RNA sequence: AUUUGGACAAACUUGGUCAUUUAGAGGAACUAAAAGAAGGUUUCCGUAGGUGAACCUGCGGAAGGAUCAUUAAA
């Protein structure tokens, strides 16, 4: 009587993307995004806008069946941070309030065996 | 001001703790400055 | 950034008007896992009805963790994908496509003062399924070691990368897929692996660490029937 | 309490406690009571900067959007028909 | 000086407008009018 | 208002979003080679800004 | 002249925003309409259509079911709270 | 109530000099006429201004602060010069500029390069302007054809303007101290003006001078540079890829310039090529 | 058989014309392939005509001023003609355009019918193309006449045309583009007049003078401007919008000038001085549309959440007040 | 297609004649004018460049540049 999603988080620098499918992955539930919760670009990667979105998530969720998911959180990866950020931390308490079953939690980032040039340049990059 | 260069004693939801609930250290020298006043006069 | 001050793009002016909520139109479908799995049922899927469902449904890849297949937390970091390959009466049969690890484990189980010897095979089963293997191993101190690290030179790293690439393919060549994976889930394959490389130098944590399905032979009704263990209609009146 | 400025602007109110509309005075008493305000405040930094630029004439302001215009605001600008005639 | 003279007079001769060729910058990128008033006026 | 563990060259801040995004600025600035004495200038704004606020 | 001065009439939709299924009454005269988080109860009498009621929750939580019993007399909704 | 205005183009939020020489050997190089007005780019607080405006007969002046602009307005009100200073508040590239024989600037340093252009192409030019520029950029204005700071901005500013340097300045002359030398230059704009037209020149040092120490055919190698100047040739046709590789290579063969590097050629050597490129149809903009 | 519908939206609305034989009517293109015509309401509207001849969402709209035709642009790339029917009270499909390789963004009718009919339109695609199509005569029929040749097609713009505006004498027409200029052609020969670029945005809107040689064009970059025809320049550049300005008409003849904002405020301009007269607040989003009705006696707004404003004049009323 | 003549008649040029706004400089009236601080920037080497250059940038290298906490295991 339980049936299972996924709740796919990517947390970005300057956004978080809170994705629900079905087990295999290719049938998109529910997509919400920070930038569509807030006013103004500078607070899209806040973890307030990863509360709204992931609260929106969750009550499409019970509406479609989905009763639990899975979590399989990331980053950007690649030749940027590899660990998810506030945003997507804030994403994964709202989704635990929810009142969603929350099945197994994973990070995924994606992470270079070997890696291409970072935009940086030789003196470095963020100032 | 004064920026503190050493590890604070105060863990950091004592910080908070404290927020939830001129200067009495400048008054304290206060009392002590008229006290040694008075018995000098 | 939804507020009015954020300035007006060109892709706002026509768009479609939402008037279909799209789950209206999509089915629900039950995912039965193979046999050499204790627990098959794996949860379920949607698609879009038939107008066909079938299509959409086949070659499609879902991954979940051994434990919810055993029901022992021995394997929470290890998954097995699995694709559908036949869908019956709502039921969307699927076989072995890949295994691999949780992301967790693997940096677990990489440390300093040691030394990693990971080695990979191609090799192809008896069905003719061709597969990458992926083995991973460490080096570990002795009982009454003193050195702080446990490096192994690179003559013996050799040495026990021919000997796990001649286990490796020995247990895929003779052996079908299906037997394949029930060698996989009590790791049988890692102790044969650390009983070969036990006179090479004493070694920690192998593990099959990942295989990938490279070729598939022809695709056989009869024998994925087999590997789960037709239906007359009823009178519609 | 004390009986201070009128709390409305269209009326004087004096320290004597009275209250005077401008709509209610006379022009002569208008008038008087103009000169009576002069009196008491005759003997009674980027706004520094910015009156030194108005007071002077030879000055003209370019905006963004590179139009000449003069410290007050408004935009800056012989014919003989016009002399003769 | 003289040889500049000469190559600038021979310029001349072929001489054209610069509107519509690309810029060399772009390497890096890679009834009457007004009837109305009339109808209501009457 | 933050703490920071510095486990070889992998930091962790911990703390309010905003202030580790302040605190993130001045590790960068480390990192990226400015002096710590210029550093602790910038820390000394900062701060008196906070308590104002 | 000029025209500068201008008074405004807004005409706001009924029924929109919500996968809520509006209800009538049996008679078809109320109708009841959700419109966000907010329900609009209007009357279908020819010539004298007017929002009879406006419920605003004011929770922000949008309406899930809404129902208007047979006779007219109660109106039963559910929010997402 | 002035303030309405102008914060609406100034928000209120330098390198002064302290050495009195400098001031006045720039005046004296100028050799201002009795009948000429000047233009004065940077009057400071207003010891050189004073000094032009003894000399001249009108001065326009052109700041950019306003703070600077009420000390130069206090320091010759009530004076026999008063009637002779027009001062111009606000940026001055954007307006248009009026008629001026002599240009003497204390330049902002970020606006040399447009200003030493915008004096250039000012119908009616100055015959003379004594601009104050940094090491770095004043000696490539000065860099001869094989020099190693010989550049594009080199080439087209001595095809308009002859540049002659005049004197050193040291940042111990600035106070507060910048971290970059100045120097003093003369800029003599061409009268009549060579009539070459400006587009066609630098349009055909651009593509030249992408690497000055590179061949000069190798910098027509580029594709992007051939697919500008294939849509040209087109355009020239309206009023065919591989044609415009044979017409490239011809020109660069016949002038003899296509071994050549554009560090190492002067005036003459371009305009063979830009001649060479028009008999071909090649025109570049 | 439908008795009525009642609407509870209307969707996102792009464009307005006041249509019918008393000009009571409202014709909306929004987004949603059905022409929806409902009744001005008297100062709830619920019922309206749902019309359902295109297959994809009409981009704009466009009527003659005695209200008994309409032009539709849809993006299933096809224009058609709707005629009203005294008879049943009703408009019906009179012809239909097919030949735009893209969607058709802009469409425009004439100012001067004189036959009874009008006997061109102009419409406007995203293939970046003009095409005048003649309207036929009206037949007895009363069968759909498709029309597949044009009578003349004109490359226009390298951008998307968001704009068709046709001049009070049916002798010119304008087009804006996003790619920032207006191009003003001979409406007889489509040759193109002159081209207006000043703008640093896409134009959104143009809008001719209906009484002086004036052309007003609104831009995103958050300003609109006034352009003489006879010298085809800048007459003045109206500011103080905080955002993109979607639409932009001339009111009280040639005095005032009308703009609508994506920050969803209503701003009266004085033409003469281009200074601001007066703001209307009545919207929380971004406005696509605006009809005036009677010289700017009367105004329509539409939201994109679906919110109408009905704005009447007043001046008169308060000054004797 | 094209021609003659007869009315209708758009649109153009012109001097007038009407009505409306409107630019500088004068002349001469009336009314109004109740306020009162500080605050961005490691030092270089080789090489290659620079047209919003009081300095910027690409590549490789150096310290002649300020090491806290946890940490053997069980
Ligand atoms: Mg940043
Ligand atoms: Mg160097
Ligand atoms: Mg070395």
């Amino acid at each position: 009587s339980q049936v299972f999603g996924v709740a796919r988080i990517y947390a970005s620098f300057n956004d978080t993307f809170v994705h629900v499918t079905d087990l295999s992955g290719k049938e998109t539930i529910a997509r919400v995004t920070g930038g569509m919760k807030v006013k103004a670009d500078r607070d899209e990667s806040s973890p307030y806008a990863a509360m709204l979105a992931a609260q929106d998530v969750a009550a499409k969720c019970k509406e479609v069946g989905i009763t639990a998911v899975h979590v399989k959180i990331r980053a950007t990866g690649g030749t940027r941070t590899k660990t998810p950020g506030p945003g997507g931390q804030a994403a994964l308490r709202a989704l635990a309030r929810s009142g969603l079953r929350i099945g197994r939690i994973e990070d995924v980032t994606p992470v270079p065996s070997d890696s291409t040039r970072k935009k940086g340049g030789r003196r470095g990059r963020r100032l | 001001f004064e920026l503190s260069d050493v590890k604070s004693s105060k863990s950091l939801a004592e910080i908070y703790e404290d927020d939830y609930t001129l200067s009495e250290e400048l008054q304290k020298a206060h009392s002590e400055i008229s006290e040694l006043y008075a018995n000098l006069v | 950034a939804v507020g009015k001050n954020k300035r007006l793009s060109k892709g706002k002016k026509g768009q479609k008007k939402r008037v279909v909520d799209p789950f209206t139109r999509k089915e629900w479908f039950d995912i039965k896992a193979p046999s050499t799995f204790e627990n098959r049922n794996v949860g379920k899927t949607l698609v879009n009805k038939s107008t066909s469902a079938s299509d959409a449904l086949k070659g499609r890849v879902v991954e979940v963790c051994l434990a919810d297949l055993q029901g022992s937390e021995d394997h929470s970091f290890r998954k097995i994908k699995l694709r559908v390959d036949e869908v019956q009466g709502k039921n969307l049969l699927t076989n072995f496509h890949g295994m691999d690890f949780t992301t967790d484990k693997l940096r677990s189980m990489v440390r300093k003062w040691q030394t990693l010897i990971e080695a990979n095979v191609t090799v192809k089963t008896s069905d003719d399924y061709v597969l990458r293997i992926f083995a991973i191993a460490f080096t570990r101190k002795q009982a009454n070691q003193v050195k702080r690290h446990s490096y192994a030179q690179s003559s013996h790293i050799r040495a026990i990368r021919k000997v796990i690439s001649e286990i490796l393919t020995k247990e895929v060549q003779g052996s079908t897929l299906a037997q394949l994976t029930s060698k996989l889930i009590p790791e049988v394959i890692n102790k044969e692996i650390e009983n070969a490389t036990k006179d090479i130098f004493p070694l920690q944590n192998i593990h099959v660490r990942k295989v990938k399905l490279l070729k598939q032979p022809k695709f056989d009704v009869g024998a994925l029937m087999a590997l789960h263990g037709e239906e007359k209609g009823k009178k519609v009146t | 309490y004390n009986v201070g400025k009128a709390e409305k602007d269209g009326e004087i109110r004096l320290k004597n406690g009275v209250a005077m509309s401008k709509e209610e005075l006379t022009r002569e008493d208008k008038n008087r009571l103009r000169r009576a305000l002069k009196r008491k405040r005759s003997k009674a930094k980027r706004n520094d900067v910015v009156d030194t630029l108005s007071k002077a004439k030879n000055i003209t302001v370019i905006n963004q959007k590179g139009e000449k215009k003069d410290v007050s605001g408004k935009t800056k600008k012989p014919d003989s028909t016009n002399i003769k005639l | 000086r003289e040889e500049r003279k000469t190559i600038i007079g021979k310029l001349q001769d072929y001489k054209i407008d610069t509107s519509l060729l690309t810029s060399s910058k772009r390497l890096g990128e890679g009834k009457k009018y007004n009837w109305r008033q009339r109808v209501e006026m009457e | 208002r933050t703490r920071i563990v510095l486990a070889d060259s992998k930091i962790h801040i911990l703390g309010g979003f905003t202030h580790i995004r302040m605190a993130r600025e001045s590790v960068v600035s480390l990192i990226l080679g400015s002096p710590p004495g210029k550093v602790y200038g910038n820390l000394r704004t900062v701060a008196s800004r906070l308590k104002e606020r | 002249d000029l025209k500068t001065s201008y008074k405004g009439i807004s005409l706001n939709p009924i029924y929109a925003g919500s996968s809520a299924v509006a209800t009538v009454s049996e008679n078809g005269k109320i109708l009841a309409t959700p419109v966000l988080d907010e329900i609009n109860i209007i009357d279908l009498t020819p010539g004298s259509r007017k929002i009879l009621h406006k419920i605003s929750n004011e929770d922000e939580q949008e309406i899930t079911a809404l129902k208007l019993t047979p006779d007219g007399q109660y109106l039963t909704y559910v929010s997402q709270a | 109530s002035a303030e309405k205005h102008l914060s609406s183009v100034f928000k209120f939020n330098q390198h002064i000099l302290k050495n009195p020489l400098v001031a006045q050997g720039i005046v004296d190089k100028a050799q201002i006429r009795p009948s000429d007005v000047v233009l004065e780019v940077g009057p400071g607080t207003g010891n050189l201004t004073v000094r032009i405006l003894e000399q001249a007969k009108n001065v326009v002046a052109v700041e950019m602060d306003p703070r600077m602009a009420a000390e130069l307005t206090k320091r010759v009100r009530g004076t026999p010069v008063e009637k002779k200073l027009e001062i111009m508040l606000g940026d001055f590239m954007k307006t248009e500029l009026p008629y001026f024989d002599i240009c003497i600037s204390n330049t902002p340093y970020q606006i040399s390069s447009p200003l030493v252009f915008k004096l250039i192409n000012q119908p009616r030019p100055p015959r003379v302007s004594i601009l104050m520029f940094q090491r770095e950029f004043a000696l490539r204005l000065l860099a001869r054809p094989g020099d190693s700071l010989y550049c594009r901005l080199s080439a087209n500013v001595q095809m308009w303007a002859n540049v002659t340097h005049i004197m050193k300045v040291g940042k111990n002359n600035f106070r507060p101290p910048p971290q970059v030398e100045s120097s003093v230059v003369r800029l003599e704009i061409k009268n009549p003006r060579p009539q070459v037209d400006y587009n066609e020149w630098d349009g055909l040092l651009r593509i030249v001078f992408v690497r000055k120490n590179r061949t000069i055919s190798a910098g027509f190698k580029s594709t992007t540079v051939m697919d500008i100047l294939e849509k040209n040739y087109k355009t020239f046709l309206a009023m065919m890829h591989d044609v415009v590789k044979e017409k490239i290579d011809t020109v660069l063969k016949e002038t003899d310039l296509g071994d050549k590097r554009a560090g190492k050629c002067d005036q003459n050597d371009f305009l063979r090529l830009l001649y060479a490129f028009h008999q071909v149809g090649i025109h570049f903009s | 058989q439908v008795t009525s519908s009642i609407a509870g939206n209307h969707g996102i609305i792009a464009d307005m014309r006041y249509v019918g034989p008393e000009l009571n009517k409202l014709a909306l293109a929004t987004n949603s392939p059905s022409l929806r015509i409902i009744p001005v309401p008297d100062l709830l509207p619920l019922d309206v005509e749902i019309y359902e001849g295109h297959e994809d969402l009409l981009n704009s709209l466009d009527a003659t001023e005695d209200g008994l035709w309409i032009a539709t642009a849809s993006k299933d790339n096809t224009a058609i003609v709707w005629r009203y029917n005294e008879n049943s009270c009703k408009f019906d499909i009179y012809a239909k355009y097919i030949g735009h390789s893209a969607a058709v963004t802009a469409v425009g009718l004439p100012n001067i019918v004189s036959k009874g009919y009008p006997e061109f339109l102009l419409t406007a695609s995203n293939d970046l193309t003009i095409k005048k199509w003649i309207i036929p005569k009206p037949t007895a029929s009363m069968d759909v006449q498709i029309i597949k040749v044009s009578e003349y097609t004109r490359h226009a713009h390298e951008k998307d045309i968001n704009a068709l505006s046709v001049s009070p004498n049916d002798s010119i027409f304008a087009t804006a583009s996003y790619d920032k200029t207006c191009k003003i052609w001979n409406l007889e020969n489509g040759e193109l007049e002159a081209t207006l670029a000043n703008h640093k945005r896409g134009l959104w809107d143009v809008s001719f003078c209906q009484y002086d040689k004036l052309l007003a064009t609104s831009s995103g970059d958050k300003t609109v401007k006034i352009w003489s025809l006879d010298t085809f320049s800048v007459m003045k550049t109206l500011e103080g919008h905080t955002n993109a300005v979607q639409r932009c008409s001339f009111i009280n003849k040639q005095k005032q000038l009308i703009s609508c904002g994506a920050d969803g405020l209503i701003k009266i301009w004085d033409c003469s001085s281009g200074e601001c007269l007066k703001t209307l607040d009545g919207h929380n989003n971004r406005l696509w549309a605006l009809s005036t009705m009677n010289d700017g006696d009367m105004i329509v707004s539409a939201d994109a959440d679906g919110v109408f404003q009905f704005w009447k004049d007043c001046t008169e009323q308060e000054i004797e007040e």
